[PDB]
């Protein structure tokens, strides 16, 4: 559902927008039980909306506007935006290029690379990664496909610098894991099947802790590394390497 | 004659004890300000009509700030404040 505010409109009609957007959210979780997604666009237009209010309501002077507590301001609509026992609200800014609770952080330096979605997989972080929260064994692999990563990029620094024969074949073999983990961060999208022409996939939270353990592992450690391009499940990378080796 | 004339002309206003009793004449924002309570202190708790509270910030002569503990929608404009007769405690 959308809800639009231009910017010919009124100082007052754009710091409502979110309440309304708040508003149908609130109907989709308490009258349906639903979790759902509410996007802003974004805090920063709702905060300038309301300092502009402020200031034409003339009370609050310009150097103060819309602070994240005081419930007037945004303390009320930010506690609307919470789970409870009958849904839940979850609040996504988009931000083009202060209290968010995760943070997806897009480059195009990912995308040169062929990766879509193109997240970039170290600046993007989570208060939620901690072991008491999100249990210890994602925690374990998050923390070692993070570490995995920036040794990679500290050995695509020493290849660079020197060569690609360093530590014999260990780093070759860190090198080739985190590549096949790159590869399989990349994954089709269900809206872009066709200006892409691939199929998109819903992967659950088991079938990638699953895939990313066996990476780790190394239980999949002799299957090519383009086989792990654009592929949903684990299975279906099994699957795209019997494929790749019966072809070749 | 005269006397009962002006008994007459107050008569035709209600009755208000303004000395513990006052009617809000802004509310909003947390923030109230109320005509009457004459016998107010400084940071006294008072209560409103809805049962919620408030502490008596600003005592200006015309009228007393009195800033809201809870949300101010469940005060209208003329509603009834009264004091607790204490300072804010817990």
């Amino acid at each position: 559902a959308l809800v639009y505010g231009q910017m010919n409109e009124p100082p007052g009609a754009r710091a409502r927008v979110a309440l309304t957007g708040l508003t149908v959210a609130e109907y989709f979780r308490d009258q349906e039980g639903q979790d759902v997604l509410l996007f802003i666009d974004n805090i920063f237009r709702f905060t300038q909306a309301g300092s502009e209010v402020s200031a034409l309501l003339g009370r609050i002077p310009s150097a103060v506007g819309y602070q994240p507590t005081l419930a007037t301001d945004m303390g009320t609509m930010q506690e609307r935006i919470t789970t409870t026992k009958k849904g839940s609200i979850t609040s996504v800014q988009a931000i083009y290029v202060a209290h968010l609770d995760a943070t997806t952080v897009l480059s195009r330096a990912i995308a040169e690379l062929g990766i879509y979605p193109a997240v970039d997989p170290l600046d993007s972080t989570s208060r939620i990664l901690d072991p008491n929260i999100i249990g210890e064994e994602h925690y374990n692999i998050a923390r070692g496909v993070q570490k995995i990563l920036q040794d990679y990029k500290s050995l695509q620094d020493i290849i660079a610098i020197l060569g690609m024969d360093e530590l014999s074949e260990e780093d070759k073999l860190i090198v080739s894991r985190a590549r096949k983990i790159q590869r399989f961060l990349s994954q089709p999208f269900q809206v872009a099947e066709v200006f892409t022409g691939h199929a998109g996939k819903l992967v659950p939270i088991k079938d990638t802790i699953k895939g990313f353990k066996m990476i780790l592992n190394g239980e999949l450690d002799h299957l090519p590394e383009v086989a792990f391009y654009m592929v949903g499940p684990i299975e279906e990378v099994v699957a795209k390497a019997e494929k790749i080796a019966e072809s070749q | 004659i005269s006397a009962v004339l002006e008994e007459k002309i107050l008569g035709a206003a209600p009755k208000e004890n303004l000395e513990e009793t006052g009617r809000v004449l802004s509310i909003g924002d947390g923030i109230a300000r109320v005509y009457g309570l004459k016998n107010i202190q400084a940071e006294e708790m008072v209560e409103f009509s809805s049962g919620l509270k408030g502490m008596a910030l600003n005592l200006e002569p015309d009228n007393v700030g009195i800033v809201v503990f809870g949300n101010d929608k469940h005060i209208k404009e003329g509603d009834i404040v009264k004091r607790t007769g204490a300072i804010v405690d817990v």
